[PDB]
């Protein structure tokens, strides 16, 4: 169906910088008829179950802090994080509910040393 | 003044069809005779396989009363793919918008549906069949590869339509771009030459059309009703087109060039929620050869003395001027939740005085809301706010209201007296009926005194019988009669000369005609139409001092004329009508001194 | 010509004289002082008529925090407080919603979201005491979606405010009808688009709690829509979230009796909007006639307590409990040729009038 | 607070086939579908199926038909996804879980081993 390729697979980070991670998707993910992008972030630490941290490209979730802000339209979305936190290392995925849902590879977020 | 709603023209379809929705005139360039075209949106068709496609249908006048229906489409839902429909005609409500030039009629199913190629959907894009000489073919400019929401997907093409003189068919399409709404203008030509059954999709090379503009237009069905007329001075009609949910719920009309589409004017409403351009309508309404322009607002609320809303719908109407500016009135209906002014029809010269004349409907009016068309006349100042002949419906509603005047249209002579006649719809009791012009006298009626001053002792004359010496004098009358259309050559009158009237009834009276001492005198008069004034004189004498309230009085001298209305008619029954506009009373003083 | 005003109980707490009787000619006039004195503590009932198309999901969610915060707030407003719930989306007909058999259940393309089938006017849950009966309705609440942008508001605001036997309004009660929306609502005349040419006939059309008259009937004017919230007795207030709102509050000189203010953009105030408007409204008094009787005229002028007068239905503004306002009607004969009623725009008395005539 | 309780751990060997349980609390079952998502040992996330807990009618995702299978006891609150003829590449975490913005949620992930 519809391919979602996410890149970089990994990113290092130090606390405190701005990071930003994207992800394209095989076709256009915008509905002409509500003018939405559907596309989700979604974070996963190890050892748990994934959670939605922001759902039609930009709509943040609730229990979700504002340092996470989705951007993008059509079929190129970014995730970035302002003044990442030690909290933050977790693989993150893009997701598309345009047709069937499929997910993309995910971003693996590392700490600088 | 003049229509004739004692015998007018009664035609029906299928019940459930509203048949009357939409009607106009057709009159082919050499046929010798005329058909009314009226739409049934809903009616049940014989194609194989669609349920209230809905048709428009032929009516004859001449005779009988009777309606047959014309086959633009006879086929049913053409196939994509095997067991996969492309296309979907059932309550298309084809019909629903109809109108004619003359040997060209074009009709539209504003709710036709199909799938486009691209993938298996439903979409209201909409199309028209455009049928003259013998050859019919399908105009669909909506049905294209711009689809869905941000496309032309749901246009809702033939919504509304009107013709160019040039020979160019203007189309509305209120849902294009998100409801934006646009409107396309293309050539007959085109249309019929680039036609190919086995193509969907069909591009034309003189078309013009407006385009898609910023979210903030979303929502404002732009070519919900359109209409044209010259508003620039070049000789090509331009485009009218109302847009009633634009500039937030206001409603707009712009008015674009006929040439290239580009904007010439922009009119907005007052009122939130009036629905301003509803319907729209151009004709010269004041003879300074100018297209004036009347725009709707049905919905229109109307502020009292305590601050209370009422209801009635009002008409925009705004004259053009040689220097592309407009002046502007405002005509408010009369009745609440009538919907005044949610169809206006200009009848042309109505009366045949110079001026065009207007109708404008209020649906919802009338005792149990039967609905009711006012007719305005015009006139060098511009639209006559006060009507001059109200047309009431004449049928029950059975589920809804029979909405008389819900369509309209005039300026066609269909009897050919020159006088144009107006059909007039009633689509919730599946009726349309044609109101016939009557033909307009002007009478010139005159009324002179032979001396005015006398006195009683001025003995001029004798009594008949026996000859005793009077006072007298003479009265003079005349009257010429003619009109501008097919009037009876011979028109029959009734004229009354009375004397010394103004007193209290009983009184004495002491101006009597000499032959039978009375104050009163009739005569039947017979006066070609357009040739001398028939004339008389009577001659009138004082009584003396002994029967009397007064010695020193004026003496007024009326005259008062009328039809005969019994031998005053044509061929088909319809009766001439004096000009409401001239008062048929007329007087002059004579006094005793 | 005299004017009676009768020495009997009366029956009215709020309006008084509730009962008037005079005697005209042409040409000649009376007056009387009608008093209007707003009461403290009263039973309200409060409807949460709500949009439920996809863009309100965000706002929906928040309605589960609202049932017992408000209930407590409205402690100090209030005597008696009872909520009750419905919602809208559109009419179900093209273009307004798809018609393709395979997404006619189900109008969002989204796969993250199970929505609801598309409807005009539901009742979902009658008016009640019962806080926690509130939050269940709305917690088990879908949402829904069409394709145009303009939702059927006033429709369903015409079926909540009259059908009376179904929603269970109280005549001893203050009638709130607050209406939750993003974007702006469709017109009577826009109906046109689907096919429907059927004037709304203002009546009452629910069967199983759902309204189905829907897809035949189009939607109510803003004449006939305040016509029968103000003949309910019904106060509406708006919640609006979007840039819109401004499209509802300059529609408020046009439906006298409402009120509307914005939901802020993470809908954390939602009780505070309820509660401030409701405040509002109580403090607001002004009056409207309803003049069937041919030939006669009234002028009303509205005595402030501060002394300023305010001709007809503009009334009076920041007015409190224990603060009578004094309207001063005069009825006038102008020709020959029954009642009017005198009545405050959101309460439940009113004053009738009895015009005897002779000539 | 909604809540998606799966069963415990299983151990199959090649061909043998599995049913994996989830139960739902805290909503009503039949009012949001269950979706299926595979996590291999070390890759991301694949999407396999949803079922409407209404209809009981699944959808699959392309690379999933045949060996899966999707089913409902509505009785119980409970979805079960059942993988047959497993084969060695099927050795995953198995999420159930709703997507339905408002309210989201997913299970713990049944570890699934293949011998
Ligand atoms: C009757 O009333 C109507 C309105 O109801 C009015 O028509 C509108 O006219 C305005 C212009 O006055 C249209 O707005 C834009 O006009 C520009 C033309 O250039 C002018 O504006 C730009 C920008 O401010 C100036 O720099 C320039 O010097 C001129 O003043 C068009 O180029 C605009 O086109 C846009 O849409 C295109 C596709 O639809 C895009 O391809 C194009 O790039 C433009 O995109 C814009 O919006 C994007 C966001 O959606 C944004 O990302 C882009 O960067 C860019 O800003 C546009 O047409 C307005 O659309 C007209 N509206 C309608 C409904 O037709 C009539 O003129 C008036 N008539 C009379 C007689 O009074
Ligand atoms: C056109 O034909 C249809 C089909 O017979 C008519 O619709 C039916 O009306 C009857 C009587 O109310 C119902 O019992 C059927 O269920 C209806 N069928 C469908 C498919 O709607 C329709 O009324 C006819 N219209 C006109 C104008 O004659
Ligand atoms: C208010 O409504 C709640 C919810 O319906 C009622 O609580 C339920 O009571 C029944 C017994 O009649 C139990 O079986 C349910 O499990 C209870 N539900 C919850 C959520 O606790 C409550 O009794 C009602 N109270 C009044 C005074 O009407
Ligand atoms: C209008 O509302 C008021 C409440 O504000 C109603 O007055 C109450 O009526 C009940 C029933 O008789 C009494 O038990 C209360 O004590 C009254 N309240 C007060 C403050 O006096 C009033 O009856 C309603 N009007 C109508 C016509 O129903
Ligand atoms: C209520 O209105 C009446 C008028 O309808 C006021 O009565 C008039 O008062 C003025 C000033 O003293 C006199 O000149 C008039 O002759 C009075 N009128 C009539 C119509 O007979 C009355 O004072 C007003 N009451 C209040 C409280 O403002
Ligand atoms: C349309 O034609 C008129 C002719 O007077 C011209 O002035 C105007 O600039 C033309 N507009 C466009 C867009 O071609
Ligand atoms: C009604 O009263 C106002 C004063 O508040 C006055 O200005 C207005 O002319 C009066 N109207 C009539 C019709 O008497
Ligand atoms: C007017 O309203 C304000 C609140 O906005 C209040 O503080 C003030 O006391 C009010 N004035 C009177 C005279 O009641
Ligand atoms: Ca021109
Ligand atoms: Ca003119
Ligand atoms: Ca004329
Ligand atoms: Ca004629
Ligand atoms: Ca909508
Ligand atoms: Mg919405």
């Amino acid at each position: 169906d519809i391919v979602m390729t996410q890149s970089p697979s990994s990113l290092a980070v130090s606390a405190g910088e701005k990071v930003t991670m994207s992800c394209k998707s095989s076709q256009s993910l915008l509905n002409s008829r509500t003018r939405k992008n559907y596309l989700a972030w979604y974070q996963q630490k190890p050892g748990q179950s994934p959670r939605l941290l922001i759902y039609w490209a930009s709509t943040r979730e609730s229990g979700v802090p504002d340092r996470f802000t989705g951007s993008g339209s059509g079929t190129d979305f970014t995730l970035t994080i302002s003044s990442v936190q030690a909290e933050d290392l977790a693989v993150y995925y893009c997701k598309q509910s345009y047709n069937l849902l499929s997910f993309g590879a995910g971003t693996k977020l590392e700490l600088k040393a | 003044f003049n229509l004739d709603v004692d015998s007018p023209a009664e035609y029906s379809g299928p019940e459930g069809s509203y048949f009357g929705f939409a009607v106009d005139f057709f009159v082919p360039s050499a046929s010798s005779r005329m058909f009314l075209l009226v739409g049934a949106p809903k009616a049940n068709t014989t194609q194989p396989g669609i349920v209230e496609g809905g048709q428009v249908l032929k009516c004859d006048w001449s005779s009988t009363r009777r309606c047959q229906p014309i086959e633009f489409d006879a086929t049913g839902n053409r196939d994509y793919a095997k067991d996969d429909p492309l296309e979907f005609k059932s309550h298309q409500w084809f019909g629903a918008s109809v109108r004619s030039k003359q040997d060209k009629i074009l009709a539209c199913a504003p709710l036709y549906h199909w799938r486009t190629e691209m993938k298996q959907e439903r979409e209201p894009v909409g199309t028209c069949f455009l049928q003259d000489g013998t050859k019919t073919v399908e105009y669909a400019p909506c049905r294209s590869q711009d689809i869905d929401a941000d496309g032309q997907g749901f246009c809702q093409g033939g919504f509304s339509i009107d013709f160019t003189k040039a020979d160019r068919v203007l189309l509305g399409g209120p849902g294009s771009f998100y409801w934006q709404g646009q409107l396309i203008s293309d050539q007959v030509a085109e249309i019929v030459s680039k036609y190919d059954p086995n193509v969907y999709s069909i591009k034309y090379n003189n078309q013009l059309a407006t385009r898609t503009a910023q979210a903030i237009f979303d929502d404002s069905y732009l070519g919900y009703s359109v209409a044209v007329g010259d508003f620039n001075g070049d000789g090509i009609d331009d485009f009218v087109s109302g847009v009633p949910r634009a500039a937030r719920t206001l409603g707009m009309v712009y008015i674009y060039d006929g040439k290239n589409m580009s904007s010439l004017y922009n009119f907005t409403g007052e009122q939130m929620a009036a629905y301003f351009g509803f319907s729209v309508a151009a004709t010269d309404i004041n003879g300074d050869d100018y297209a004036d322009v009347f725009i709707g607002a049905p919905l229109f609320m109307d502020r009292g003395s305590d601050g209370k809303l009422q209801e009635v719908g009002q008409v925009s109407v705004s004259l053009q001027r040689a220097s592309g500016d407009f002046q502007t009135t405002k005509l408010n209906g009369f009745e609440v939740f009538a919907r005044f002014g949610s169809a206006i029809a200009p009848l042309g010269d109505l009366d045949q005085d110079g001026f065009n004349d207007i109708a404008i409907a209020a649906p919802y009016g009338g005792e149990d809301k039967k609905g009711i068309v006012y007719i305005f006349n015009g006139r060098s100042t511009g639209l006559n706010a006060v009507p001059s002949q109200i047309l009431e419906g004449q049928w029950a509603a059975r589920s809804m209201p029979p909405s008389f005047g819900y369509s309209m249209k005039g300026a066609t002579d269909i009897d050919k007296n020159g006088y144009p006649d107006l059909i007039v719809g009633a689509f919730g009791v599946d009726r349309a009926i044609l109101y016939r012009a009557r033909p307009v006298i002007t009478v010139n009626a005159g009324l002179e005194v032979y001396p005015s001053i006398l006195n009683q002792d001025n003995k001029t004359c004798s009594l008949p019988g026996t000859a005793l010496k009077v006072s007298c004098f003479n009265v003079r009358f005349c009257l010429k009669a003619d009109g501008k259309g097919v009037l009876p050559r011979k028109l029959n009158f009734q004229v009354e000369l009375l004397l010394d009237k103004l007193k209290q009834k009983g009184a004495i009276r002491r101006a009597l005609f000499l032959y039978s001492r009375s104050p009163s005198h009739s005569k039947n008069m017979t006066i070609s139409r357009g040739g001398l004034m028939q004339c008389e004189e009577l001659i009138a004498y004082l009584r003396d001092e002994s029967e009397f309230r007064d010695k020193l009085t004026p003496i007024t001298i009326f005259m008062e004329y009328r039809l005969d209305y019994r031998t005053a008619a044509d061929t088909t029954g319809l009766q001439p009508i004096l000009n409401q506009f001239t008062p048929a009373n007329i007087s002059r003083q004579a006094h005793i001194l | 010509v005299h004017v009676i005003i009768p020495t009997e109980n009366e029956i009215n707490t709020q309006v008084t004289p509730g009962e008037v009787s005079i005697q005209l000619r042409p040409g000649a006039e009376a007056n009387f002082m009608l008093k209007v004195h707003p009461l403290k503590k009263y039973p309200v009932d409060l409807y949460y008529l709500v949009d439920v198309s996809a863009s309100m999901h965000n706002n929906i969610e928040k309605l589960n925090s609202v049932g017992n915060d408000l209930s407590r707030k409205m402690a100090f407003f209030s005597r008696d407080f009872r909520l009750g719930f419905g919602s809208y989306v559109d009419k179900t007909v093209s273009p307004y919603i798809s018609i393709h058999p395979e997404r006619i259940h189900n109008q969002c393309s989204d796969y993250n979201l199970d929505c609801m089938p598309p409807h005009g006017y539901i009742h979902v849950l009658s008016l009640t005491e019962n806080i926690t009966e509130f939050e269940k309705a709305v917690h088990r609440q879908k949402i829904s979606g069409n394709i145009d942008t303009p939702e059927g508001g006033f429709d369903a605001m015409l079926q909540a405010a009259v059908c009376e036997s179904h929603i269970g309004w109280r005549k001893e009660a203050k009638r709130l009808l607050l209406v939750m929306t993003d974007q702006t609502s469709h017109l009577a005349l826009d109906s046109k688009l689907a096919g429907i040419v059927v004037p709304n006939d203002g009546n009452c059309h629910l069967k199983n709690n759902v309204y189905v008259k829907s897809t035949t009937m189009e939607h109510p004017s803003l004449g006939q829509l305040s016509e029968k919230l103000i003949d309910n007795n019904i106060n509406v207030i708006f919640a609006v979230q979007g840039k819109q709102f401004h499209w509802y509050k300059d529609l408020l000189p046009l439906l006298p009796g409402t009120i509307a203010g914005e939901i802020e953009s993470k809908a954390a105030n939602l009780n505070n909007l309820v509660v401030e408007a409701y405040q509002k409204l109580i403090s607001e008094v002004k009056v409207q006639v309803e003049n069937q009787v041919q030939g006669i005229y009234f002028n009303i002028t509205a005595i402030c307590p501060d002394g300023s007068r305010k001709p007809g239905m503009e009334g009076c503004r920041n007015v409190t409990s224990n603060d009578e306002v004094l309207f001063n009607v005069t009825v006038t004969m102008k020709k020959c040729d029954n009642y009017a009623i005198i009545k405050p725009i959101g309460f439940n008395e009113t004053a009738k009038i009895h015009i005897h005539r002779n000539c | 607070q909604i809540q998606l309780v799966q069963s415990g751990p299983e151990l199959k060997k090649p061909g043998e086939t599995v049913k994996i349980s989830c139960k739902a609390s805290g909503y009503t079952f039949t009012d949001y579908s269950m979706h299926w998502v595979k996590q291999a040992p070390g890759k991301g996330l694949k999407w396999v199926a949803r079922i409407n807990t209404e209809t009981g009618e699944p959808t699959f995702a392309d690379d999933f038909r045949g060996r899966f299978a999707v089913s409902l006891e509505t009785s119980a609150s409970t979805a079960y996804l059942q993988i047959n003829n497993l084969k060695n590449e099927d050795t995953a975490t198995y999420f159930c879980a709703i997507f339905y913005y408002g309210r989201d949620s997913w299970g713990q992930g049944t570890t699934l081993t293949v011998s």
